[PDB]
């Protein structure tokens, strides 16, 4: 798919953007 | 020459350089000092991603544009932050690596597609939020 990759790219990016 | 030169320099340092090293078109010490520093967080993002899932795909310029655009536009429809810029860079590097691998001569299309997108859709956000210097501060994070 492609919509699921984004949410993967998203939440990884979200985890790194923490603190 | 002017603002275009600034924008060109930023994208070259932050995006193009890492893709050309992910691709073996360019060695590790062909990178500006700013580039191997941010390579760390891009490299770490790549490994974090390879834990999650693996990517497999693309035969034409037309297919690269729609597949790449579809993912990245969905990556930033919600919001933009430096962490998902990493994913953007990384995702751009993984599709280019696929191209140089298959020797389709389409990696050039990937770079130009990512460049165009980062310039139109991301650069205004990144400039206003610290730009090149911030991504450098973003690279440090926790050295575990």
């Amino acid at each position: 798919s492609t919509k699921k990759l984004s949410e993967c790219l998203k939440r990884i990016g979200d985890e790194l953007d923490s603190n | 020459e002017g603002e275009e030169l600034i924008y060109h320099n930023i994208i070259n340092e932050i995006l193009v350089g890492y893709i050309k090293y992910y691709i073996n078109d360019i060695s590790e010490h062909e990178l500006s000092p700013y580039q191997q520093q941010i390579k760390k967080i891009l490299t770490y993002y790549d490994e974090c991603l390879n834990k999650q899932v693996t990517i497999t795909f693309l035969t034409s310029v037309q297919e690269i544009k729609t597949q790449f655009t579809g993912v990245v536009t969905e990556l930033f429809k919600d919001l933009i932050n430096w962490g998902r810029i990493c994913g953007f860079i990384v995702f751009s590097a993984k599709m280019a690596k696929y191209c140089k691998d298959a020797n389709n001569h389409l990696e050039s299309t990937v770079i130009t597609t990512a460049y165009n997108f980062m310039k139109h859709n991301l650069l205004p956000w990144m400039i206003s939020h610290g730009g090149q210097e911030e991504f450098l501060a973003f690279s440090l994070h926790s050295d575990m």
